[PDB]
């Protein structure tokens, strides 16, 4: 049945879901199930052993959280079924999955089998009539309103460079590391620790992500800022309580440019941006150092832009004009994007139909991926 | 012709200034959609690509022609301007049912003429000259 | 009867178009077709697989590079049709080729074959009224005014001494070698792979073709420079990079007068025109060496008139003026003369019409050129 087709950003940390043609992601939620971590003893008490969404968040004290994809691969996939039926849901969507065509995304130079399972899941637990799994940069380019850039996305769980040259992809420049604002948190975490307040909970681990979220800035320059040893400042816990956090306020999100905090062999988020554009062809540097486009959450860090465009400065050759395009809506470029490409009558001829995964199987969404 | 009609209303003032300010308030859908939706470059392309078969095609002459060797020298011309084929990327098999069609068209035209004619009330000298024309014409076919 | 000729001088390197009578050919355009080697992946992309002229250059860091020609020989005849339609396509020339006579130009000595060929695209696929292959070197000595003369053209493929005595080619003194602008060039590629600089892909050969026309000269003396402390002067690459020349930077453009330094047991260029000279009738030596005329790209090096005329006097007999002529329209020369040619009336009379080649075939052609 051809109705509007519902395009689903499958974020590692937040699944951004709608239907294709509106301006904005309608519904937006974490990704993550939690269950009832305490013993139910009342007649009367919260219904449902699983909560997903807004349910999830107002009670987050009462549930035990986890994530069902870790770095952009789906670890538990029957939590992930879970999350994709909630979806559909009453409250999601009003909807079934077997009258709409989905578009879906992906990491790049993510795994095979993950993707597909996620054709399977979405053939035979759900009866859609077309699938059609995108990678990402394609659909911030569309959000943004270019043909040309070099797309990095830093999200929950995966950070990646991939350049765009006129509407063409070099799949060989594209660069990918697993350090992400899950990392950053995990990260901001043991410094709190180091502080002296422990959050070994996963509320507790939200609760972490909201700190992240507020009040954590990355320096123009680290090694000032370092020795500097500035004030301490106050953020005030969910229950009242206040902590001091000091240190951990920078030296958290410099991990996304230096991975060695954690003794993690990779390159940084300004190196992988310049090794995915170095990695081009020489002609189309300059332009793509001129067009680079942020997107996901963890490229919304204050100061983040300043200090990537130092970074890209002391990286890039002189006198070459790097211009970063950071727009506001980078959470959702990603399902804008999508939006905008499942919305046009060129995604009738991309999508794999039901009859053609059922001819041919995996081999089709593999074809007709890329 | 039409396309190119809508090609220069597409160029027009209005027309870019209308995607300008949508571009301008990120409604990217209408201007993606407009860009690539329309269809407008593939069907410009296509019958551009097809122009030159289409151009001054002497098929009228094959209409008009009210004699045999008339016929034929219409034939003639018709295939020598078939001959351009190999300039475009016209479908083979769109070109053999264009050849079908000149067929039909051969057959109304020879009928024509014959029902003029009147053969078999002719003496069988003329008829026999005729019959040579119209087999002439049949060769060249 | 037909509209004005249109000339058509299609060197190895670059084609240059126009209509007879012209000051200078309007429509030049490199002699490449350049096809996308990555991946379109978004609707809006770069429409067509075949990049020609200009739109070449622009995405030149997207396209692979093939040439058709090689030492004046057509190798590809798909990709020369698609050359030869781009030149009367509407952005150039804007005409249909059903209506103008052709004047294309043939190096000498070519394989009879090659002629045949084009004059059997010319006269089915482009349908011209008439054609008229004619030999590069007596165009250009017609360009430049003279009757008689040796004319030294060094294109991109093929470089070759013509003596010309009244305007008529002597075919028994014509000298060619296979060396040219492009063994220059790809002679430079190996030495700068040799400087630590490597290139590989098909765009950025047109990279080193750039540093060949920018930074390279002919020293006086080969040996003299050679053993002196090199100034290693830097080059600025299109992505913002540097390079430093330094020796390979004059050794490049020696391969003209050495082809040995590549293996070629074939004459150099000053022993190409000494050997055309010589060959010649010995009445008309003292007046060949009298009036010897450059053209082609490669005779374009900073110091190639002195060069030559220093080769040239020492394998020259005394007691003889030497005048190596040096035309500023050295590009344009043959196309020049090729519009001076076809502006005549004469040149009625010596085209192979289209009733010629359907009646005779190519022995209208073989007839006709000679
Ligand atoms: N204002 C902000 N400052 C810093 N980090 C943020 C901010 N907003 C969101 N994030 C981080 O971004 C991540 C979500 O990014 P998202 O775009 O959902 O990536 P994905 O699509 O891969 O899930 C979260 O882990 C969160 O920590
Ligand atoms: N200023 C220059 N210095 C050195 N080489 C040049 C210069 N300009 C052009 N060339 C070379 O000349 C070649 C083109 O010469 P051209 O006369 O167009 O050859 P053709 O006769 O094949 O058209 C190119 O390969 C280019 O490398
Ligand atoms: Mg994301
Ligand atoms: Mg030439």
């Amino acid at each position: 049945i051809a109705n509007q087709p519902v395009v689903i950003d499958n974020g590692s940390g937040v699944i951004k879901a709608g239907f294709a043609g509106d301006q904005i992601p309608k519904y937006c939620f974490p990704n993550y199930v939690g269950r009832p971590k305490h013993v139910r003893v009342m007649a009367g008490a919260l219904e449902g052993d699983i909560f997903i969404g807004p349910k999830a968040e107002e009670h987050r004290g009462l549930l035990s959280i986890r994530y069902p994809m870790e770095h952009g691969i789906v670890k538990d996939w029957n939590d992930m079924e879970r999350i994709w039926q909630y979806v559909y849901s009453k409250d999601q969507l009003q909807t079934f999955s077997e009258e709409h065509p989905v578009l879906l995304t992906e990491a790049p130079l993510n795994p095979r089998k993950n993707r597909e399972r996620a054709a399977e899941v979405f053939f035979e637990t759900f009866n859609v009539p077309a699938l059609f799994i995108s990678m990402q940069a394609v659909l911030s380019l569309y959000a943004t309103g270019r043909t040309t850039g070099v797309v990095l996305d830093s999200g929950d769980g995966v950070t990646h460079a991939v350049p765009i040259y006129e509407g063409f992809a070099m799949p060989h420049s594209i660069m990918r590391i697993d350090i992400a604002g899950r990392d950053v948190s995990r990260f901001l975490r043991l410094y709190l620790r180091k502080e002296g307040y422990d959050f070994h909970s996963s509320s507790e681990f939200e609760i972490v992500k909201a700190i992240k979220e507020r009040a954590c800035y990355l320096s123009i320059n680290p090694q000032k800022d370092e020795t500097l040893e500035t004030e301490k400042a106050q953020y005030y816990l969910p229950d009242g309580s206040t902590i001091e956090i000091g240190p951990s306020r920078f030296r958290a999100p410099e991990l996304l440019f230096r991975p060695d905090l954690i003794g993690e062999e990779s390159e940084g988020i300004h190196e992988v941006l310049v090794f995915a554009i170095q990695k081009s062809d020489m002609d189309l540097r300059r332009t793509l150092f001129s067009n680079i486009v942020l997107s996901g959450g963890s490229t919304l860090f204050k100061g983040f832009g300043d200090r990537l465009l130092s970074e890209v400065k002391k990286l890039a050759p002189k006198d070459v004009k790097i211009r970063i395009s950071a727009p506001q809506e980078r959470l959702y470029s990603t399902w804008i994007g999508g939006s905008i490409l499942a919305s046009l009558d060129t995604f009738k001829k991309m999508w794999v139909s039901k009859k053609e995964y059922e001819e041919d199987g995996a081999r089709s969404i593999h074809r007709k991926t890329f | 012709r039409a396309l190119y009609r809508i090609q220069e209303k597409r160029e027009s003032p209005e027309v870019l200034l209308t995607l300008d300010i949508l571009k301008h308030g990120k409604r990217f859908h209408a201007t993606v959609s407009f860009d690539t939706d329309t269809g407008l470059k593939q069907a410009l392309e296509t019958v551009n690509d097809y122009n030159p078969l289409m151009k001054d095609f002497p098929l009228n002459d094959l209409l008009s022609a009210t004699e045999l060797d008339k016929i034929r020298q219409a034939l003639v011309a018709i295939f020598t301007h078939l001959r351009k084929i190999r300039n475009t990327k016209y479908p083979i098999q769109r070109a053999l049912r264009l050849v079908e069609a000149i067929s039909r068209d051969l057959s109304s035209q020879l009928l024509k003429v014959l029902g003029t004619r009147k053969l078999m009330h002719v003496a069988y000298e003329e008829f026999e000259k005729v019959m040579v024309a119209c087999f002439e014409v049949f060769q060249t076919w």
